[PDB]
RNA sequence: AGCUUUGCGCAGUGGCAGUAUCGUAGCCAAUGAGGUCUAUCCGAGGCGCGAUUUGCUAAUUGAAAACUUCCCAAUA
RNA sequence: AAGGUAAGUAU
RNA sequence: UUGGAAUACAGAGAAGAUUAGCAUGGCCCCUGCGCAAGGAUGA
């Protein structure tokens, strides 16, 4: 149900950014957070009509070393008002969900 | 002996307060030659070494910078405004004016506790925060 | 003895009307 | 020696057995045994037994 | 460092001595006297 | 050729892992660390400082524990 | 007289 | 399945919490792998 996420699946090292202000989070904020040279992702979940972000975004990088570096590099420090939180993206696709359901037997 | 940094110009204090990141900017308004303000400056100097990591103290002179006297109603000695995160915090300590500490603290540890509580409140994002010790009474008895 | 489901009004986060729907 | 900045407490990312071993080694297991509950009715001790 | 440099400290002390004339200046005029 | 002594790294089990342990860009060092037993002497660092990886998953509280459409009049 | 301004969020 | 409705907002933590288990790492016994190497025996 998320074709864009499939296009975003190219970069493996995906981090979940949380505690984002509705107006605080922006593309410029992601660019300022794009310390590593690898291509980032500024996509953040937001309201369909008003565009008010729920505070959760995902940043994808092709460098797991940059992932590890940024895990402790930008924990608690963010340019805007609301301080940033970083979590290991436990994101799953429908195929992974079906595989987990099948393997839940043992 | 009042060796803390002092704002020679009013606009310098403005940009100094603006140039803050994850720190609390304690701007102590008043005059160094006042005796109660001298005691407050001595207390701030004593605190400065212990809490310099997140608490920065930056004094200013009302005569040197009178433009901010009317901004926050600066008409008393020993006034302290915890202008942190570019937001004037609401520090409530059992007083009518819960945004200004206008008397020298009796003990340094009390001021350290107050400033760390202010830092916690500012980091949490709330614009108001209470004090563990109410100052409605001076505990004179 | 029977008991149908009980409905409720969604006053919170409702921009449809100022007054709660009935 | 400046005092450390009181950052907001962060819980353990993943509770480990070694972390559980530290919890087993150090914790409030003995304090939990001593119940601080007080009966609504009066106790047999005096007002200021202490 | 947190504290101001030596020049700033000297300037602050000179200003304090010039303003507070109780313990500075030729004569003790007043606490807030511009000229002692 | 078999076998044995021993250590490092790795692999497996077991074991301890807040009197448990490393880190140190500090510091005394086999040219001799450091002794209060032994001072033609024992021989190992002494004692500071900085602290106690990563990953899986459950459970609890709360209205909500954060993974990229509601509702309305009737109907297909 | 008072010691009795919740903060937050864009308008 | 159409179309649209979608001062104010929210409100004392939501700037997503609390507690707990297993594995690994580290440590160390045993054993194994890689491997330095000497020692003696036998046809």
């Amino acid at each position: 149900e998320d074709p864009s996420l499939l296009e975003w699946d190219a970069d493996d090292f995906r981090i979940f950014c949380g505690d984002l202000g509705n107006e605080v989070n922006d593309d410029i904020l992601a660019r300022a957070f794009s310390r590593f040279p690898s291509f980032l992702k500024a996509k953040v979940i937001r309201d369909k009509r008003t565009g008010k972000t729920k505070g959760y975004g995902f940043v994808s990088f092709k460098d797991p070393s940059d992932y590890v570096r940024a895990m402790r590099e930008m924990n608690g420090k963010y340019v805007g008002s609301r301080p940033i939180k970083l979590r290991k993206s436990m994101w799953k696709d429908r195929n992974l969900d079906v595989v987990r359901k099948k393997q839940k037997e043992k | 002996s009042y060796m803390l940094p002092h704002l020679h110009n009013g606009w310098q204090v403005d940009q100094a307060i603006l140039s803050e990141e994850d720190r609390v900017v304690v701007i102590r308004f008043g005059h160094d030659w006042d005796p109660t303000c001298m005691k407050m400056d001595e207390v701030l100097y004593s605190i400065a070494e212990k809490v310099k990591n997140f608490a920065v103290i930056y004094l200013v002179d009302i005569t040197e910078v009178p433009d901010f006297n009317k901004m926050y109603e600066l008409y008393d000695p020993c006034t302290v405004m915890f202008f942190f995160r570019n937001k004037h915090i609401m520090i409530d300590l059992g007083t009518g004016n819960n945004n200004k500490i206008n008397w020298a603290m009796e003990d340094k540890q009390e001021m350290v506790d107050i400033i760390e509580t202010v830092y916690r409140g500012a980091r949490k994002g709330r614009g108001l925060v209470v004090s563990p010790k109410d100052y409605s009474t001076k505990y004179r008895y | 003895n029977v008991s149908q489901k009980r409905k409720y009004r969604q006053y919170m986060n409702r921009k449809g009307g100022f007054n709660r729907p009935l | 020696k400046p005092l450390p900045a009181p950052l907001d407490g962060q819980r353990k990312k993943r509770g480990g057995r070694r972390y559980r071993k530290m919890k087993e080694r150090l914790g409030l297991t003995e304090i939990r045994k001593q119940a601080n509950r007080m009966s609504f009715g009066e106790i047999e001790e005096d007002a200021y037994q202490e | 460092e947190v504290y101001a440099p030596g020049l700033d400290i000297e300037s602050s002390l000179k200003q304090l001595a010039e303003r507070r004339t109780d313990i500075f200046g030729v004569e003790e005029t007043a606490i807030g006297k511009k000229i002692g």
